[PDB]
């Protein structure tokens, strides 16, 4: 057998390891969600709704919630991507008001087309390729103003729809729910005022169907 | 500008790098392999006993 | 104009490398014996973990190690007896990279927070405690070493890397001109000089005492994920997303030899040598670590039983075990 | 910083139970196991019982079983003794030593000060010697012989050394027959065999003259040798 | 008894028993192997492999004895306790079954609460309770017959067998309307539905097909039809056959569980 120091070493390695499952149990319950915008998209509104990586955790319906941005993070996101690989899900924030404003750098860049090139490569990513997504579209308010006297053909050429509104936000929603290869991932999508204050129920529905498609994946149910 | 005349100044001097011969170089790596090979126990395989992992 | 001469200087310099080239690594071993097949077998198997694990590093002592995982926690492993010896909660939880102090006093540890803690292991207390939180960069960590019990050298997204005293808190020394995420970097036995790979595809020598690059070494076509030394401190290799691993010889400024493989596609997470430099171990994206003879450029035996990419790749000091760490959350000490 | 205080001890007629306490501050008292050790009024050091850090292990010596009982309360970082039909013989002076075991650990590094009381088969480690005559300026040795050989398989000899200067509590000084406690001058250095052990004092001064012990960690229950004293010829 | 058809009965038996261990250890392995299985649900398919091993590996042989060599050639100290066995074991893998079941449903319905008390603490106390109700189901009562004793044995049989079997039809019909609801690109989304309907008909017919005829005809002994002949002992023998195929229905449609078998095989 072993020693009375190796006795103690084992008996404190055994309490070490029953501390560390319990932390882990425990940790497991809350949800994470990885918030994935495009510079001045409405992240910073939802987030205030409710230098590294920014952790913001919130407890909703006796539900804890924990949201990261990597907002200060300009490395190349192709690398500490896979860090957000188990991740419930994602919220994405475009501005709908984006249709009409080329990029800052103005490389005739439309702002809209950054944002869906943006979710393409997010969405068909190696990782994150079974999460679901939560999009985000906010600043109706300003799409409101600005689909009218000023076409959405601007931003997609293709257009073939009528200028005003409700059927340009269709346009629009339809366009980013495309280019979305897998099966059983849903995108739940939101219209976000910028002053609303449902955001964190819409959150919450998505969560709560995301977490029950999952549990009828594992009875099978694909 | 600032940065082109930073790289040439650099430059000026990453390849003032005296270089040795590369056969010698592969050389020199070969004999230090051989000359430590015996003491490697990943090389060649030590006895079950003085084998600290069982 | 000054572009043109960065051009015609890089057309000189190549000019006058491909002189000192006439025979190659394989044409010089082309006689040696092969090892063999190196047949080697988990010897333990650490089971503590909840998530992926990061980076691993041992200690000077070839018996305890340091293991980080996204599980925002620490362990100190005694590979011996597999018993842990310590369990550090860390602030945050998204670590990518660790370190043991050579001392064995303190452990520090990074990552997508971009500052690098430092642990104490050695207190009156009793208990690991935060020591510095060496806070200067601007992205994240990608690797720490310990040049002593006082001195830290970090590499982040920054494209830079930064030696610290840990005392004052304060970035002693600065290396720009990556111009890419360094990903990785190694310190030479002599303590006096390390390299570093980016996403540049480029891997540079500095000067720690000075703090200028003295070479930088190129033909990787993509980016590099890890870098060591060779034993004797004279050459190093490097892995990257390429699918290729390769060593340069820093009194040649030259590529030596190419470690690739038709049916091997896939990134190259992490590189390690033997003791005596024969032997390379480099970890892949496949969820397998491939062992490869250093002179004849072969892989002597595949090496792995890790259900997911294998992370981190560590050979002991005293060379005895290598320990490979996957993202299932399993380290296994192979000997 | 780190200090243990007890205070439970007083005349007690034979027969009689009293409790021990001593309260822990300064370190992470719930992560040590703690020791309690008795010294005779005249002289000599004896093991008498220890708790695990969780509570979960405890020994007690021959004549300690069924009659003192050793209980911890970690939030209130507080060491308990129960004694219960105390006997004339067991008038001595106790003290709680803290102890973490793991790799590369030192046990027995912080002893209490103590607290007095008053009342009306195994190792035995050997130190031979009783009192050495010793000037300062010049090296001493002095050997601590065991019954059974303290070199386990893992290749660990368990032997520790502990020096108690006069009026004060013992301090630890080298664990394993090898090792050099924490904030411990240089010139001290164990060394032996697996059965027979020594140190080395190297420009022996005035402030080393007490009495040191060897104590065996090997297996419970830990047993001490007599000391051996210095003087000042 | 059978002078050659005895050997083609015990190699066909033996073959069984075989087949059920196999599949039921290589499932409490993977399980335990597996570090995506590292799930409180899954602690039920461990402890109903666990009862099913122990059903096959012992109580199997004296039955495979009994009919073989046609009488109970064993210790008749053994009858009273032999079949108390059989019957704990066989109403603790259906229990496992249902109590299965249900945390499934409680898991898709109510999936916010019953995530945040799905505790190992709570699966284990569910275990626990699942192996206590079939000892105390199991605690009444050259030769070995089963009990007759009328009120006993229909009580026994509701309760071990209609009970839970009305409780996963139920369960399950609940599931498959939730699932049919959710289901309304296109071509994936009504593969998906032929997909569950499958993987959830097979669920519920393996059991029925497999028990029903058994306890069907013993209730019907029990309560005086007693029309079966012969065909009960078939019925008896696709009873305990369906323990080495449940393994199977409950692990294989689950893709965590297809690649830790694929790996342990490779
Ligand atoms: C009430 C009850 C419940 C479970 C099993 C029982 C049994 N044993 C079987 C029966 C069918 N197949 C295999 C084993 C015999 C008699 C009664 C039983």
């Amino acid at each position: 057998t072993l020693s009375a120091e190796e006795r103690a070493a084992l008996e404190r390695s055994k309490a070490i390891e029953k501390n560390l499952k319990e932390d882990g149990i425990s940790a497991a319950k809350d949800v994470k969600l990885l918030l994935l915008g495009a510079g001045e998209s409405g992240k910073s509104t939802i987030v205030k709704q409710m230098t590294g990586i920014v952790e913001t955790h919130f407890t909703f319906k006796n539900l804890h919630f924990r949201l990261f941005d990597v907002g200060g993070q300009r490395s190349e996101r192709k690398k500490w991507i896979h860090c957000f690989e188990d991740v419930t899900a994602i919220i994405f924030c475009v501005a709908l008001s984006g249709y009409d404003q080329v990029l800052h750098e103005d490389e005739t860049t439309n702002r809209m087309h950054e944002s869906l090139m943006l979710f393409d490569s997010i969405c068909n990513n190696k990782f994150f390729i079974d999460t679901s997504i939560i999009l985000f579209l906010n600043k109706k308010d300003l799409f409101g103003e600005k689909i009218k006297k000023s076409p959405l053909t601007i931003c997609f050429p293709e257009y073939t729809g009528p200028n005003t509104y409700e059927d340009a936000a269709a346009y629009i929603q339809a366009q980013f729910e495309s280019k979305n290869r897998s099966p059983n991932k849903e995108i739940y999508c939101h219209m976000t005022c910028a002053t609303d204050t449902n955001n964190i129920q819409v959150v919450f529905d998505a969560v709560t169907d995301i977490i029950i498609a999952n549990n009828l994946r594992g009875c099978g149910l694909y | 500008i600032a940065q082109a005349r930073k790289l040439v100044e650099q430059l000026k001097m990453e390849a003032n790098i005296d270089r040795i011969k590369v056969s010698k170089a592969a050389a020199d790596l070969m004999a230090y392999c051989e000359a430590h090979a015996k003491e490697d126990p990943l090389l060649t395989p030590v006895p079950a006993s003085e084998n600290p992992f069982r | 104009q000054l572009r043109q001469e960065a051009e015609q200087l890089k057309n000189q310099i190549r000019d006058a490398r491909k002189a000192c080239a006439d025979a190659t690594l394989s044409q010089i071993t082309n006689n040696i014996d092969p090892v063999g097949r190196i047949q080697m077998r988990t010897r333990r198997t650490l089971r503590g973990h909840l998530a992926k694990i990061y980076a691993m590093h041992w200690g000077t002592d070839s018996r305890l190690l340091v293991s980080a995982s996204q599980d925002g926690k620490l362990i100190i492993w005694d590979s011996y007896t597999t018993n842990k010896v310590h369990a550090i909660p860390l602030r945050s939880s998204w670590v990518m990279t660790c370190a043991y102090a050579p001392s064995g006093n303190y452990v520090a540890c990074g990552g997508l927070d971009n500052i690098c803690s430092i642990y104490n292991l050695k207190t009156r207390e009793g208990n690991v405690r935060v020591s510095r939180e060496l806070a200067g960069h601007t992205g994240y960590l990608s690797c720490c070493r310990f040049l002593d019990d006082n001195q830290i050298v970090t590499s982040s997204g920054d494209t830079t890397c930064a030696l610290w005293d840990i005392e004052t808190g304060q970035q002693t020394t600065t290396f720009t001109g990556h111009t890419g995420d360094v990903m990785s970097l190694s310190l030479a036995p002599d303590t006096r000089l390390f390299v570093s790979g980016a996403c540049d595809a480029s891997a540079k020598l500095w000067d720690v005492r000075e703090g200028m690059c003295r070479q930088t070494f190129t033909g990787h076509e993509s980016d590099i994920n890890a870098i060591c030394f060779f034993p004797n401190g004279n050459a190093f290799a490097t892995g990257s997303d390429d699918a290729t691993c390769r060593l340069f010889d820093l009194r040649a400024d030259q590529e030596l030899m190419t470690y690739s493989h038709d049916n091997i596609i896939c990134g190259i997470t992490s590189v390690s040598f033997s003791k005596s430099g024969r032997l390379l171990l480099a970890g892949y994206d496949d969820f397998n670590c491939n062992v490869w003879d250093a002179l004849k450029a072969d892989r002597a035996g595949v090496l792995a039983g890790h259900d997911n990419r294998v992370s981190c790749l560590g050979v002991t000091d005293d060379g005895m075990a290598v320990a490979t760490g996957s993202w299932d959350s399993f380290l296994k000490i192979w000997n | 910083d780190v200090q243990l205080v007890e205070s439970g001890g007083g005349l007690v007629q034979p027969g009689g139970s009293r409790k021990l306490s001593c309260s822990a501050s300064g370190f992470a008292f719930s992560s040590f196991g703690m020791h309690w050790v008795r010294q005779a009024p005249e002289k000599g050091l004896e093991w008498v019982a220890y708790i695990s850090s969780g509570s979960g292990t405890i020994y007690y010596a021959d004549t300690v079983k069924g009659r003192f009982t050793i209980s911890r309360d970690d939030p209130k970082n507080t060491l308990f003794l129960q004694m219960t039909s105390l006997r004339s013989e067991d008038t001595a002076m106790y003290y709680c030593v803290r102890s973490i075991y793991y790799y590369g650990s030192s046990p027995f590094d912080f002893w209490g000060q103590g607290t007095t009381l008053t009342v009306s088969s195994d190792i035995v480690m050997t130190q031979a010697t009783s009192s050495v005559p010793v000037t300062p300026g010049e090296s001493v040795s002095i050997s601590c012989r065991s019954s059974k050989s303290l070199l386990h398989s893992n290749g660990n000899t368990y032997l520790y050394w502990f020096l108690q200067r006069p009026g004060q509590s013992p301090q630890l000084l080298i664990y394993r027959m090898s090792n050099l406690a924490s904030g411990v001058p240089d010139r001290f250095s164990g060394s032996g065999s697996g059965t027979a052990f020594t140190l080395t004092i190297s420009r022996l001064e005035a402030e080393d003259v007490g009495v040191y012990y060897c104590m065996q960690h090997l297996e419970y229950p830990l047993t001490f040798g007599a000391g051996t004293k210095l003087e000042l010829k | 008894y059978s002078l050659q058809v005895t050997l083609t009965l015990v190699c066909l038996a033996g073959l069984l028993m075989l087949l059920t261990v196999f599949g039921n250890v290589l499932v409490i392995i993977a399980v335990f192997t597996s570090r995506a299985l590292k799930a409180p649900q899954n602690l039920f398919l461990v402890s109903l492999a666990s009862a099913d091993i122990l059903v096959a590996t012992l109580v199997i042989p004296f039955s495979l004895a009994n009919e073989v060599m046609g009488y109970w050639y064993f210790g008749k100290a053994w009858c009273e306790i032999y079949l108390a066995l059989d019957v704990l074991f066989c109403t603790s893998s259906i229990v496992h079954l249902c109590a299965i079941s249900l945390d499934r449903y409680w898991s898709i319905t109510q999936a916010i609460e019953y995530n945040l008390k799905r505790t190992p603490r709570r699966i284990k106390a569910i275990i626990i309770t699942v192996w206590v109700i079939s000892a105390v189901i199991s605690f009444p009562p050259p030769r070995c017959e089963i009990n007759d004793q009328k009120w006993y044995v229909i009580s026994s049989c509701i309760g071990s067998f209609f009970a839970p079997c009305l409780i996963m039809i139920l369960v399950y019909v609940r599931i498959y309307q939730i699932a049919k609801r959710r289901t309304r690109r296109w071509r994936g989304r009504q593969n998906r539905e032929k997909r569950f309907t499958f993987v959830l008909a097979v669920v519920i017919g393996v059991f029925v097909v497999c028990w029903f005829p058994f306890f069907f005809t013993y209730t019907l002994t029990a309560v005086g039809c007693s029309v079966p002949r012969t065909l009960f002992k078939f019925f008896f023998w696709f009873g305990y056959c369906n323990s080495s195929l449940n393994p199977v229905i409950y692990t294989i449609f689950n893709h965590d569980f297809r690649r830790a078998f694929k790996k342990i095989l490779c």
